């Protein structure tokens, strides 16, 4: 997952 | 940010049944009820998610990702977190  | 404090950023979502109900047409793999136990909610923008607490957000999930793994990588600070999780959980996470 990719932070935002 | 994000928000490391004992207070929530986002009052409204610091229930399970509030959060869950944000993933009511939730189309990804990543499961909803572990989303949702983690902490996190659906913005209903993409697969887009922030946890209430630290205002921690995710997105660009995997398959078989596990949420509270992710949330501990990013956001090893969450209150939330530790309280569910452990001390120990959060810098076993952060393994030399
Ligand atoms: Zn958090």
């Amino acid at each position: 997952a990719k932070p935002f | 940010f994000p928000n490391s404090t004992n207070l929530p950023r986002n009052p409204s979502m610091a229930d399970y049944e509030a959060r869950i109900f944000t993933f009511g047409t939730w189309i990804y793999s990543v499961n909803k009820e572990q989303l949702a136990r983690a902490g996190f909610y659906a913005l209903g923008e993409g697969d887009k998610v922030k946890c209430f607490h630290c205002g921690g957000g995710l997105t660009d999930w995997k398959p078989s990702e596990d949420p509270w793994e992710q949330h501990a990588k990013w956001y090893p600070g969450c209150k939330y977190l530790l309280e569910q999780k452990g001390q120990e959980y959060i810098n076993n996470i952060h393994l030399t």
